[PDB]
RNA sequence: UCGAAGGUGGGAUCGGCGAUUGGGACGAAGUCGUAACAAGGUAGCCGUACCGGAAGGUGCGGCUGGAUC
RNA sequence: AUCAGCUUGUUGGUGGGGUGAUGGCCUACCAAGGCGACGACGGGUAGCCGGCCUGAGAGGGUGACCGGCCACACUGGGACUGAGAUACGGCCCAGACUCCUACGGGAGGCAGCAGUGGGGAAUAUUGCACAAUGGGCGCAAGCCUGAUGCAGCGACGCCGCGUGAGGGAUGACGGCCUUCGGGUUGUAAACCUCUUUCAGCACAGACGAAGCGCAAGUGACGGUAUGUGCAGAAGAAGGACCGGCCAACUACGUGCCAGCAGCCGCGGUAAUACGUAGGGUCCGAGCGUUGUCCGGAAUUACUGGGCGUAAAGAGCUCGUAGGUGGUUUGUCGCGUUGUUCGUGAAAACUCACAGCUUAACUGUGGGCGUGCGGGCGAUACGGGCAGACUAGAGUACUGCAGGGGAGACUGGAAUUCCUGGUGUAGCGGUGGAAUGCGCAGAUAUCAGGAGGAACACCGGUGGCGAAGGCGGGUCUCUGGGCAGUAACUGACGCUGAGGAGCGAAAGCGUGGGGAGCGAACAGGAUUAGAUACCCUGGUAGUCCACGCCGUAAACGGUGGGUACUAGGUGUGGGUUUCCUUCCUUGGGAUCCGUGCCGUAGCUAACGCAUUAAGUACCCCGCCUGGGGAGUACGGCCGCAAGG
């Protein structure tokens, strides 16, 4: 591109394809859950996930993965949730956090205790 | 069409020095002349002398070359082009080859080289890059 | 830091509207005379 | 005289929803098929018009990113 | 511009009013225009700046705190007062909300300091004082000041400190592995001595105040900060990671389950990638996750990218506005550097100094403060202006070759059909056969006629045209290009956003033509299947005139123009000269066009290589991972297909 065209028209920067727009931005919200059920990854792995129907304060539906080996999550439950990709699973965006609102950590953790939720033994 | 002399000049120059030709002959203009004095004031190249021609004065510039056949001049290329015109200060003078090299300023003396510009303070257009 | 060449209109007063079509005169800066104007014409120099 | 609020009436923009329909992508695996990649068993492709569940076929014009002789 | 016209006190003049001040600030009268492709009017977003982060720089992101302005005070308006009004706790009115009532009517605006309800991830205490300083009043004393100084809460951030040691074994328990030899946690630990910071308990105890008072005193902070003593290692560590990227591995438990995960990717009975144990790594009063911003991203390339095949040259020209110019002959200095005085608020950044024990913190003076103002001094390039020449370009004189274009006239061969002989049972067809036409006389063959399309050889990797493309002759008119003489013009040159004109085939309207060929559609054939490939027929179309659509792998997948850079081998066109027959592709010089192979060079490679993808200059279009998608909506053109 010669001069003459730089001064007539001017570059346009690149436009970032934001991810995780439901949170506007903001990290957290909090949710309540509708619907808990399974899904089924893509063909290299094969697994039975555990994913969860969250109505956000954005009034933005969206799937949220549940970490963990154990959870008590039920319908009318109250969620917090935070972001994250997971690869396997199509269309979900998002994770749940463990120890805050109705959902406690799971048990018998001690090793990467914090991210999980657990209290120190004695 | 023709619409640069000093960048014709410059490629033809090099063009040469990469063919390994010894004599050139261009249209001659006081820019012509002025930079191929200031060259030879420099040494780069080994000489210069005007001519006449079926119409009008035409200048002629003789490469350098030595006993081991090596270029004299590595390359060339010009900052300031109709269009992109760029200037200096008296303080940014550039530095070219990390002082090795030379840039050619037009000044109001007029045409004179980047270190004893810097040492008058005097400063303007940079014509080109000669390393 | 490529030169570029632009330019602006701006509406002068005269008083008897002795400036033709491509010409060119010197300006001074005056009290606001109407909406859009704040000038007044100095001399005509040259008359094409 | 001006004057905010209010009401009359029709034009634009942003939208939210809407039976049903059109299209797209991801699943995985099944039927129908042989399309393309080797002269892929009709050389390929491009523009265009018609036809057929389907990939496609044909007409006209153009290229070789086509192999033999 | 998926926003092309906007405006009517609008624009301008004159006369009046208006305001502290000029002014369509308001009125009347005159004229029709101003703003507009060097992006107006429209649509969305948003307080601006010194600053902050990132980046070497350019640049990108951003407006925390502080500070310079701006605008507002529940929403919308209006005005009085005053030297000074968006007048927040001033006024008036209309709205919504709340509150009191004895029902007759009234009172409100925390976006002031705290605090409550709601949203959220969440952000503090309904704290003490005018001690210091700014502000208001008053002659002063003195009064007021949620400005301000201070304290309380919160690891949220820049910064300092504490949870100890010296020595102590070829290394005591216990755990984990083992090859059953043993190795691990480990100078770690128990131990003998030490100072015990900071908390804990006591004493002294500030400065912050040459301040104010003609009084006798005045410190909220705080009886804290800070010193001086007492007792005791006594009260003090956790979080992530350990498949490769990426410093850190083994065992135990389930095996395409339960699960991990930033990219690749890890479990289908023996996982350094899942869970638990140890072991090690990183960090530390913080440790990770999450979200936003820069860098690497040269991944928007001015410095600093490409367009042959990966994304891209529009189909190609003419050409308006703009951008850029072939030599030297002349002023003013408006592109510009030439030096000096003259601004750059404070704060921040960078350099050195200095103080709080050093630490954040701040105490002083510099320096910094990268831009912009006027007076004085220069003329080499980079522009207008004030005069001449010509190396680009054009014209002029003579020749040149060409399927360049349009109209008209005309020729032959071939196919089909018709007419008339002759002539007999087959003719046409494919890998094989049958639908097809014949016995009403086919095929074959001779004579004649009719009509439509196209020009075999020359005819080629040859010519022309800008590109699609262009060839039977003849006439008519005409464009473009080339060589020599160089007479003349004397900066006229180039490319060209928007705009306009031409344009393969197919398609559409009207009216004609229609031999051959041939979508669609019928049959016959193959296949399990053919709505195809094959055969027999044949309707649009293919032809003509006028209009239309304007797309092609519209390819050299390469825009044009200019200057330079080694050769060899063919072709075409024209000028010259010399062996000279002066016949001869004889030999040589010159310019233009067009094929092939090759240096240096470039490119990731194939490859290009003077007709560059080589080295540059000028302008223009196009591209920023693949689908979605060259698609929806909107706008423009087209009668529609559609572009
Ligand atoms: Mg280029
Ligand atoms: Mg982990
Ligand atoms: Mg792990
Ligand atoms: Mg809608
Ligand atoms: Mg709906
Ligand atoms: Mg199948
Ligand atoms: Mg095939
Ligand atoms: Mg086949
Ligand atoms: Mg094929
Ligand atoms: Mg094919
Ligand atoms: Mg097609
Ligand atoms: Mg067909
Ligand atoms: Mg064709
Ligand atoms: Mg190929
Ligand atoms: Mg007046
Ligand atoms: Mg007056
Ligand atoms: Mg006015
Ligand atoms: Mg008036
Ligand atoms: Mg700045
Ligand atoms: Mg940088
Ligand atoms: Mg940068
Ligand atoms: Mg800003
Ligand atoms: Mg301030
Ligand atoms: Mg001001
Ligand atoms: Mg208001
Ligand atoms: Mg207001
Ligand atoms: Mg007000
Ligand atoms: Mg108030
Ligand atoms: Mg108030
Ligand atoms: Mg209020
Ligand atoms: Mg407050
Ligand atoms: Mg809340
Ligand atoms: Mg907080
Ligand atoms: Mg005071
Ligand atoms: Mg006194
Ligand atoms: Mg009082
Ligand atoms: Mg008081
Ligand atoms: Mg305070
Ligand atoms: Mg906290
Ligand atoms: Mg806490
Ligand atoms: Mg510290
Ligand atoms: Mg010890
Ligand atoms: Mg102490
Ligand atoms: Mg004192
Ligand atoms: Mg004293
Ligand atoms: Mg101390
Ligand atoms: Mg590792
Ligand atoms: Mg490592
Ligand atoms: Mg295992
Ligand atoms: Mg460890
Ligand atoms: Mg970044
Ligand atoms: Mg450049
Ligand atoms: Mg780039
Ligand atoms: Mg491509
Ligand atoms: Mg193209
Ligand atoms: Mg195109
Ligand atoms: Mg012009
Ligand atoms: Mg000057
Ligand atoms: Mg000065
Ligand atoms: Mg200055
Ligand atoms: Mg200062
Ligand atoms: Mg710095
Ligand atoms: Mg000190
Ligand atoms: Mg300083
Ligand atoms: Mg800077
Ligand atoms: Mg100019
Ligand atoms: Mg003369
Ligand atoms: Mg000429
Ligand atoms: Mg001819
Ligand atoms: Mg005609
Ligand atoms: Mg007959
Ligand atoms: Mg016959
Ligand atoms: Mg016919
Ligand atoms: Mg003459
Ligand atoms: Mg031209
Ligand atoms: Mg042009
Ligand atoms: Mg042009
Ligand atoms: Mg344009
Ligand atoms: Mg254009
Ligand atoms: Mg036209
Ligand atoms: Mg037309
Ligand atoms: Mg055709
Ligand atoms: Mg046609
Ligand atoms: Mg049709
Ligand atoms: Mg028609
Ligand atoms: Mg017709
Ligand atoms: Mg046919
Ligand atoms: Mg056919
Ligand atoms: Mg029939
Ligand atoms: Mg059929
Ligand atoms: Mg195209
Ligand atoms: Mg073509
Ligand atoms: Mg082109
Ligand atoms: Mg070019
Ligand atoms: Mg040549
Ligand atoms: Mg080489
Ligand atoms: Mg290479
Ligand atoms: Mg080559
Ligand atoms: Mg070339
Ligand atoms: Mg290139
Ligand atoms: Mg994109
Ligand atoms: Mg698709
Ligand atoms: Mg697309
Ligand atoms: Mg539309």
């Amino acid at each position: 591109p010669t001069i003459q065209q730089l001064v007539r028209k001017g570059r346009r920067d690149k436009i970032a394809k934001v991810k995780t727009a439901a949170l506007k931005g903001s990290p957290q919200r909090r949710g309540v859950c509708t619907r808990v059920y399974t899904t089924t990854p893509k063909k290299p792995n094969s697994a039975l996930r555990k994913v969860a129907r969250v109505k956000l304060t954005s009034q933005v539906e969206v799937t949220a993965y549940i970490p963990g080996e154990g959870h008590n999550l039920q319908e009318h439950s109250m969620v917090l949730v935070r972001g994250g990709r997971v690869k396997d699973l199509p269309g979900v965006r998002y994770k749940i956090i463990r120890g805050s609102l109705d959902t406690q950590g799971v048990k018998n953790r001690k090793q990467a205790r914090s991210r999980y939720g657990a209290k120190k033994e004695k | 069409t023709m619409t640069d002399p000093i960048a014709d000049f410059l490629t033809r120059l090099r063009n040469a020095n990469s063919a390994y030709h010894d004599e050139v002959t261009l249209p001659h203009s006081k820019l012509k002349a002025n930079i191929a004095e200031i060259l030879k004031r420099e040494g780069y190249i080994s000489d210069y002398r005007t001519e006449d021609a079926r119409v009008g004065k035409s200048l002629v510039v003789q490469l350098k070359y030595g006993p081991s056949r090596e270029r004299s001049i590595a390359g060339l290329r010009r900052v300031s082009k109709p269009g992109l015109r760029v200037y200096a200060k008296s303080t940014n003078l550039p530095r070219v080859l990390g002082g090795l090299g030379v840039a050619i300023i037009s000044t109001s003396s007029g045409l004179l080289t980047d270190r004893q510009a810097a040492r008058q303070g005097v400063g303007g257009e940079v014509l080109a890059y000669v390393w | 830091g490529k030169i570029i060449r632009t330019t602006k209109k701006v509406k002068a007063h005269d008083e008897n509207g002795e400036a033709g079509i491509g010409d060119r005169v010197s300006l001074m800066e005056t009290r606001p005379l109407s909406a859009t104007k704040r000038w007044r014409l100095v001399e005509i120099l040259e008359k094409a």
